[PDB]
DNA sequence: GCACGAATTAAGCAATTCGTAATCATGGTCAT
DNA sequence: ATGACCATGATTACGAATTGC
C-alpha cells in the first residue's frame, strides 16, 4: 500500500465533481503511469541477476480514499498489520457505497459484548468517512446509551481457581484476583440465603462496583449466565450506573485508534486560541 | 533580586498551576498550565533581574522561605541560581529553558460578553463543598433572572442531571442565556474578591477572574452552551 | 430545621457510633450499632419538623459545619435533604430506610445494679492511655470496698491477669461482687462529667451512661460475673 | 521520678538519637546511637534515685504528657515501672539492661583542637534546608580565614566537591587548614545556641555540640583531611 | 577498596567493560526500542545499533564481544 | 513421514528484570 | 496553636517470564 496523497494534492481536490471522479482518477493513474513503471522496475530486477524471464504482475488491488468533501480521515495505520481503510475499488470493481476494510483491530475479540464491537465498528466508519464532530458526538451518544443495556452482557467473565489461597473472612488477600475478591464479597452478601455456592473451577461472571457500595468492596462475581438473587439485584444495578469499566473496554481502544488517526474524541478545550 | 513575602505567597499559589515557571526579567509574572487549561498573570513591586527556568517551585520556595526576607538572588557562575542570606548562601540549580512549559506571550484578554462580581467567602464555600460533596463540575448559568452557580458530579451523572449544589451569584441584566461549564481541578484561585469576565464564541470561550493581586484565565468545557 | 454547634458535635459522635441515622420529628434522637452492642440518645436544643433517614452522616456534618448556621434544612422537592441559606442551596439524597438500621424504641433501663460517677478528666486520661497502651478491654469491679476499673487486652491476657491500668472509680458500700468486661470498640463520647448505671441479671444486662444532655447504653459482655 | 518539661524534651531528643535509654541515678543522663555513631548527654535539673532501662520512649513521653508533671515514677514491685499521679496508676514494662544499647561511662572530650560558636538560627536553617537541597553530608573547613560549613550530596558526588549550600561562622585565627566531614544523618540536636568543639589526632577525630541544655558528640569520618 | 576505587576510573574502559553474549537481538524489542521486558544487555545492544545508523560500522552480530556499559 | 525401525543421557532450576500491590515514612492543609 | 487526615514518594515482596548453568 503506497500513499498517493501528494499527487492528489498536486492535481487539486476541488476540480472534481463527484467521488466517482476521484476513484476513476486514482484508478487510471495506476494503469497509465504506475503500472508501466512497475513493469520496467521489475524487468530491471530480471536483468540485474540475468534471470530467465519476467513473470511478476502488479495491479491496483485496492484503492482507499476518503469521501469527497468530507473531513474524513480515509484510512489509517496503527502498527504492523493493523490498518483501516474506506476502500472504494477492489480488483476493478467500483463500489456504489464505501466498503470498509479493517484488520488486526480490536473490533472482533470475544471478550467484549456485541454492542461494544458494533459501536467500535461504527466509530471506525465515522473516523474514516465522517468528520471530527461526528466521532465527537458519537462518543457521548454511545456513552449515554452504553449504560442502557443489560448488566450481564456488558460484564466480563473470568475463571476462578484456588479461592482458599486468597481469602481472609472475605477481605482481599495477597494480590487477590478481581474474580476472587468479587466472589468472596458475594459469598459474604448472601451467606445462608440458599443459592448455589460458588466454588473453584467454575466460570464466573464478574463486574466492579462504584466507591462506597454497601457491600464494602468494589467487585461482584456470580456464576456465568446465571442470574443473581433479586434482593441484591436492585442496588448492584444502581451502584454500577455510568461506571468506568468501559474505559477498560471501549474508550481505551478508541483512544488507541484515534490517536494514530490524528484526532481526539473528547474535545480537550483550552486557551490555545488566546495564546496565538 | 529582592523578593518579599507577598510575592512568595503569590509564587506558591502559582506553583499549583504548574510545577515550574519562567521568571522573565520585568515586572509582569505569568504562567500557564502544562495542559493549557488555565493561565495566570500578576504584577508585583519587585522586579526580576533575569530569566530563570526554575523547575521545583515548591522546593525552591520552601528553601527560600527559610532565610531572611532581604536575601539577594543572583546568577551563579555555572548558570544556576544563588540565594545569599546575610550570612549564608544556597545554590539552587536552574533547569534548561526548554523543559519548562511557559506562555510565550502574555494573553491580552479582550472585552468580555458579560461581567459579574464574587465575594471572598463564596470561593471558600464552593471549594469546601466540592471537597465534601465530591463536586466535579461547576456551571455558571442564569436562573429566574439572576446569575447563579450550579454544582454537578460528572463521575456519576454524565448528563449533569442532578444539581448537587446551587449558589446565587447575583443580579443579571440582559437576554443572553448561557451555561458555562468549568472543571474543579482547574479552579486554583486564592481567597479574595474576584471579578468575572465571561466571553463565548462558537464552541469555545474564556472566563477571567480578575483580582487585586493576581488574575486567572480559564477555558470552558464542551458542555458549555451559549445563546446570545 | 435549625442546628447548633453542640447538636452538630453530638451528631458527629453519633456518626462515630453508626454511619446512618433516623430523624424523627421533635427533639428525641436515637441510634444503635449495626450489631446493636451500643445505643445512644440525645435531645437536641432545636426542634425537628420531619422524619428522614441519613446514610452518609459525616458529609452532612461537614456541610452543616461549613455553611452559615442561619441556613434552613428541610425536605427538597424530591423528598431529599435541602440545605439553603439566603445565598446557596445544597441537595443531598435521602437513602431508603430499609438499607439503614435504626433502633426500634428507647431502652428505659429501669433498674441499676451499680451506680458510679466518672469525671471528664479521668475519662480522657483512660481514653488516651488506652490508645497508647493498646487496651481493648475494661474490667469494672469492686475491691476492698472500692469501685475500680482495670485495663486488659484479651488478645494477650485471655486469663485477665496482667493489669495495665488501675482506674479507681471511688468508694463502694455493699457486699455485691461484680466484674464487668467492656470492649473498647463501642463507646465514644465527648469529655464531660458522667454517670454509670450497671445492671446484669443471669446472663442479660447492660450499662447505661448518663450525661448532661445525652445518654448511651452498652451491652455488657456475657463473661462478666455478678453476685448481687 | 520528677521529670520536668525540659527534661521531657531532652529525653525526646535522646529518643530520636536512640530508642532505648537508661536513667542512671542523680541529675545526669546520657545515651548513644544504636550503631554507635553519635553520643549525647545532659546535666538535667531533676533528681534520679535508681537506674532503669526503657526500650521505647515516645510512648513513655506520651504517657507522661497525659499525666501531670508532678507524678512520681519508681520501680514497680513486679519488676516494672510504676507511675503514680494524684489519681492514676500506670504500669510500664521493664527491659533488661543488656537488651538496651548504651555507653559505659561518660565521654571525656579531649582538648578542643578547634572552637566555633554555631548560633540557633543558623543551625536550624541548616537542618531545615538539608531536606530541601537533598544534602547528606556537610564539611566544616577553612576558607579565606573563616570557619565555614558547606553541604554536599554524596549520592551525586562521591568526592564531595560540588557546592550546593554554604554557610559561614566567623574568622579563624590559625593556619591549620583542614576539611572535615560530618554525616548529616547524625545531626540530631535540639535547636539552640551550641559550641562547636573539634578534636582530631591523626586518624582519630570527633566533634562536640554543647548547648545550654545538653551536649552531643558526632563522629568524624575517614575522608576528613586534618593537619594542625 | 580505596586503592581499587582510585585506579578504577583511570584505567581503560574495556578491561572493566561487562562483555556478554548477544543472544536475542530481536526477540524482546518491538522496533529498535526495547518493547517488552528487555534484558540489561539487549537494551544496550539496541541502543548502540540505533546510535550507529549510517555511521558506517558493522552492526552487532549475535554472540559478538558486545560489552554493556 | 511410510512402514517401521533399534537402540536410547542434556534435570532441575539460580538468577535477573519487571509490574503491581502492600506497607511504610513524609509533607500540605485544615479543625483546633 | 497542635496533630489529623489525605495524598505522595521509598521500600519490600512476590508472581511471571526467560535464560543461565
Amino acid at each position: 500500500y503506497v500513499c498517493v496523497d501528494k499527487v492528489i494534492e498536486k492535481v487539486g481536490l476541488d476540480r472534481f465533481k463527484e467521488q466517482n471522479d476521484l476513484v476513476e482518477f486514482m484508478n487510471q493513474f495506476g494503469k497509465k503511469k504506475m503500472e508501466p513503471m512497475i513493469d520496467v522496475a521489475y524487468r530491471e530486477l530480471c536483468d540485474y541477476m540475468n534471470n530467465r524471464e519476467h513473470l511478476m504482475h502488479m495491479d491496483r488491488e485496492a484503492i482507499s480514499c476518503p469521501p469527497l468533501g468530507s473531513k474524513g480521515v480515509g484510512g489509517f495505520w496503527k502498527a504492523k498489520k493493523r490498518y483501516a481503510l474506506n476502500v472504494y475499488d477492489m480488483e476493478d470493481k467500483r463500489f456504489a457505497e464505501p466498503h470498509l476494510k479493517i484488520m488486526g483491530m480490536e473490533t472482533q475479540q470475544s471478550s467484549t459484548p456485541k454492542a461494544v464491537q458494533e459501536a467500535l465498528e461504527e466509530s471506525i466508519r465515522r473516523i474514516l468517512q465522517e468528520g471530527e464532530e461526528s466521532v465527537q458526538e458519537y462518543y457521548k451518544n454511545f456513552e449515554k446509551e452504553y449504560r442502557q443495556l443489560d448488566y450481564k452482557v456488558i460484564a466480563e467473565v473470568k475463571t476462578a481457581n484456588d479461592i482458599a489461597k486468597y481469602d481472609d473472612k472475605g477481605w482481599p488477600g495477597f494480590k487477590c484476583p478481581f474474580h476472587i475478591r468479587g466472589v468472596l464479597t458475594y459469598r459474604r452478601a448472601v451467606s445462608g440465603l440458599g443459592v448455589a455456592p460458588i466454588l473453584d473451577g467454575n466460570k464466573v461472571m464478574v463486574l466492579p462496583l462504584r466507591e462506597g457500595n454497601p457491600f464494602g468492596d468494589k467487585c461482584i462475581a456470580w456464576p456465568s449466565g446465571t442470574e443473581l438473587p433479586k434482593e441484591i439485584r436492585s442496588d448492584v444495578l444502581s451502584w454500577i450506573d455510568h461506571s468506568t469499566l468501559f474505559q477498560k473496554s471501549f474508550v481505551k481502544p478508541l483512544a488507541g485508534m484515534c490517536e494514530s488517526a490524528g484526532m481526539d474524541y473528547e474535545e480537550k478545550a483550552s486557551l490555545d486560541f488566546l495564546f496565538g | 533580586m529582592k523578593l518579599s513575602k507577598d510575592t512568595t505567597a503569590l509564587l506558591k499559589n502559582f506553583a499549583t498551576i504548574n510545577s515550574g515557571i519562567m521568571l522573565k526579567s520585568g515586572q509582569f509574572i505569568m504562567t500557564r498550565a502544562v495542559n493549557g487549561t488555565t493561565y495566570a498573570e500578576a504584577n508585583i513591586s519587585d522586579v526580576i533581574d533575569f530569566d530563570v527556568a526554575i523547575y521545583d517551585l515548591n522546593g525552591f520556595l520552601g528553601i527560600l522561605s527559610l532565610v531572611n526576607d532581604d536575601a539577594e538572588i543572583s546568577q551563579s557562575e555555572d548558570g544556576n541560581i544563588k540565594i545569599a542570606d546575610a550570612r549564608s548562601t544556597i545554590f539552587w540549580p536552574a533547569a534548561d529553558p526548554s523543559t519548562v512549559v511557559a506562555p510565550n506571550k502574555p494573553i491580552p484578554f479582550p472585552v468580555a460578553s458579560a461581567v459579574t462580581e464574587i465575594k471572598a467567602e463564596d470561593l471558600q464555600q464552593l471549594l469546601r463543598v466540592s471537597r465534601g460533596l465530591q463536586i466535579d463540575t461547576i456551571a455558571i448559568t442564569v436562573k429566574e433572572g439572576k446569575i447563579v452557580i450550579n454544582g454537578f458530579n460528572k463521575v456519576e451523572d454524565s448528563a449533569l442531571t442532578r444539581v448537587k449544589y446551587s449558589l446565587t451569584l447575583g443580579d443579571y441584566d440582559g437576554e443572553n442565556t448561557f451555561n458555562f461549564i468549568i472543571n474543579m481541578a482547574n479552579m486554583k484561585m486564592q481567597p479574595g474578591n474576584y471579578k468575572l469576565l465571561l466571553w463565548a464564541k462558537g464552541k469555545q470561550g474564556a472566563a477571567k477572574f480578575e483580582g487585586e493581586h493576581a488574575n486567572y484565565v480559564v477555558a470552558l468545557e464542551a458542555d458549555s452552551t451559549h445563546d446570545f
